[PDB]
C-alpha cells in the first residue's frame, strides 16, 4: 500500500515514506480549513445581503397590512411577516411574487407603523440570537479539539512504544 | 582517564543513567570525550511537546558538581525558555546551582519545563506571548517543531 | 519488537516511537481533513442554495421600482431607481437592494425612522436565526462524524 492504515503496519514502512504521508494529509488539512473559513464567511455575507431584500419585502409587507381588506390576503401578508426562516421565507415570496406587488401598489397611501412592540421584541430577541450563536459556535469550536483529543488518546492507549517510554 | 574529582563523579551520574534512566531521557557521554554528553527528552504527554524526540547537548567542565553545564538544544525548538541557537534559560544551570544535581536531575529539569514554562525569562519573546495570551495558537505552533524532532535518525544514541 | 523497560532506550526503541508517533500525527491530520470535507461540501451547497433564493425578491422589488419611476420627483432619486432597475448581474442588484434597502421601501411607499429600524432588525433578525440554524446543523453533523470513528474504536478486535 502506499500508506500504512493501522499503528501496527507502520514498523514496516520507511521513514521517508511515513513523512511524505503525514505532509500530505497535513498540507490537505491546512488547504481545507483556508477553504472552510472562506467559505463559512462568504455563506454569512450571502445570508445577510440575501436578508437585506427579504427584510425590504417584509417592510413593504408590514406597512400596507392596516389598509388591506380581504383577510386571505391579510393572512397572506401576516404569515409573511412573522416568519424568520429564510427558507420558508423565500418560498413565499418566489412562489407569489407577483401576488406581494399587487398588494403593495394596490394599498392607497403609505400608513404609519403602529407596533413599537415589535421592534422591542425584536430589540430583544435580536440580543439573545446573538448570544446564542456564539455558544452554539463555541460548543463546536471546543468540541473539534475534544473529540480529536479522545480519537488520538486511543491511539496513544493501544501504542507499544508509548507504554514502554513512560508507563509506570 | 578517570582519576579527576569531576570526571569521577561524570561516571557516577552515567552508571545511574544506565540503570535509573527517568522516563523519556537518554545521555550518553562521547566514548572517548567524557565532557560532552549527548542527550534526548521525549515531551511528556498532556504537554505541547508530546511526543517529540528533542536532542541535547550537555558540555561540562573540570569543575564540575561545583560549576553547571552547558547545555543546549540541538532540535529546532519553540519555547519561551530556549533561545534561538539551542541555549536554555533554565535557573538550576543559571543561579540555583547545586552538587547534589546529576545528569537526570538536570534533564528531567528541563523536561518539566515542557509543562509549565518560565515566565520570568522570555529568551523566545513570541513563545512567552503565546503562551500567556493565545494559547491555542502556542500548540499550533510547538506541535510544528515536534515533528522535525522525528526526522534525525538518532545516530547520536547507538553504541 | 521493542526493548526492556528498566533499561536505557535504544536506537531501535526511538525509531520505533517516532514511526508509531508518525502515524498518530498522520491519523489526526487525515480525521481533520476528512471532517473539513463534509463540512466544506455542505457549505458550498448551502452557499449556492442561498444565493438561489434571492430572486424572488429581487425581481419583485424590480418591478415596484418601476411602478413609481414615473411619479417620482427627485432627480438624485430618479436617477437612483434607475440605476436599481437596469443593473443585470443580480450579485451587484442584491447589494444595491440589501445596502440600500431603507431608500428603497420608502421610495416605494412615496415615519421614515421606523423603516430604517425595522429593517435593520428584521434583517438581523432573519440573518442570525439562518446563521445559528447553520451553526447547530454545522456541531449536529460533526459530533455525528467523529462519533462515527469512536464507535470503530469502541469495539474494534
Amino acid at each position: 500500500p502506499s500508506e500504512p492504515l493501522t499503528q501496527k503496519d507502520v514498523i514496516a514502512f520507511q521513514k521517508e515514506a511515513l513523512f511524505r504521508c503525514l505532509n500530505k494529509w497535513r498540507v490537505k488539512a491546512n488547504q481545507l480549513v483556508e477553504e472552510n473559513e472562506v467559505l463559512a464567511a462568504g455563506l454569512s455575507k450571502t445570508t445577510e445581503s440575501v436578508s437585506g431584500c427579504c427584510s425590504s419585502i417584509v417592510v413593504l409587507a408590514r406597512s400596507v397590512v392596516e389598509d388591506c381588506s380581504d383577510e386571505q390576503d391579510k393572512r397572506f401578508l401576516q404569515q409573511l411577516i412573522n416568519t424568520e426562516d429564510e427558507h420558508t421565507l423565500t418560498q413565499i415570496i418566489s412562489n407569489n411574487s407577483a401576488r406581494i406587488c399587487e398588494l403593495i401598489l394596490k394599498t392607497s397611501g403609505s400608513n404609519i407603523s403602529d407596533n413599537i412592540g415589535r421592534l422591542q421584541e425584536l430589540e430583544s430577541l435580536t440580543l439573545t440570537l446573538q448570544k446564542l450563536l456564539k455558544s452554539s459556535e463555541n460548543k463546536l469550536k471546543k468540541a473539534t479539539e475534544y473529540y480529536e483529543n479522545i480519537i488520538a488518546q486511543y491511539d496513544r492507549q493501544d501504542s507499544e512504544s508509548v507504554s514502554r517510554v513512560f508507563n509506570t | 582517564h578517570m582519576s579527576t574529582p569531576a570526571r569521577r563523579r561524570l561516571m557516577r551520574d552515567f552508571k545511574r543513567m544506565k540503570e535509573d534512566s527517568p522516563p523519556g531521557v537518554s545521555a550518553s557521554p562521547l566514548p572517548d570525550n567524557v565532557m560532552i554528553w549527548n542527550a534526548m527528552i521525549i515531551g511528556p504527554a498532556d504537554t505541547p511537546y508530546e511526543d517529540g524526540t528533542f536532542r541535547l547537548l550537555l558540555e561540562f567542565d573540570e569543575e564540575y558538581p561545583n560549576k553547571p553545564p552547558h547545555v543546549k538544544f540541538l532540535s529546532e525548538m519553540f519555547h519561551p525558555n530556549v533561545y534561538a541557537n539551542g541555549e536554555i534559560c533554565l535557573d538550576i544551570l543559571q543561579n540555583r546551582w547545586t552538587p547534589t544535581y546529576d545528569v537526570a536531575s538536570i534533564l528531567t529539569s528541563i523536561q518539566s519545563l515542557f509543562n509549565d514554562p518560565n515566565p520570568a525569562s522570555p529568551a523566545n519573546v513570541e513563545a512567552a506571548t503565546l503562551f500567556q495570551d493565545h494559547k491555542s495558537q502556542y500548540v499550533k505552533r510547538v506541535k510544528e517543531t515536534v515533528e522535525k524532532s522525528w526526522e534525525d535518525d538518532m545516530e547520536d544514541m547507538a553504541d
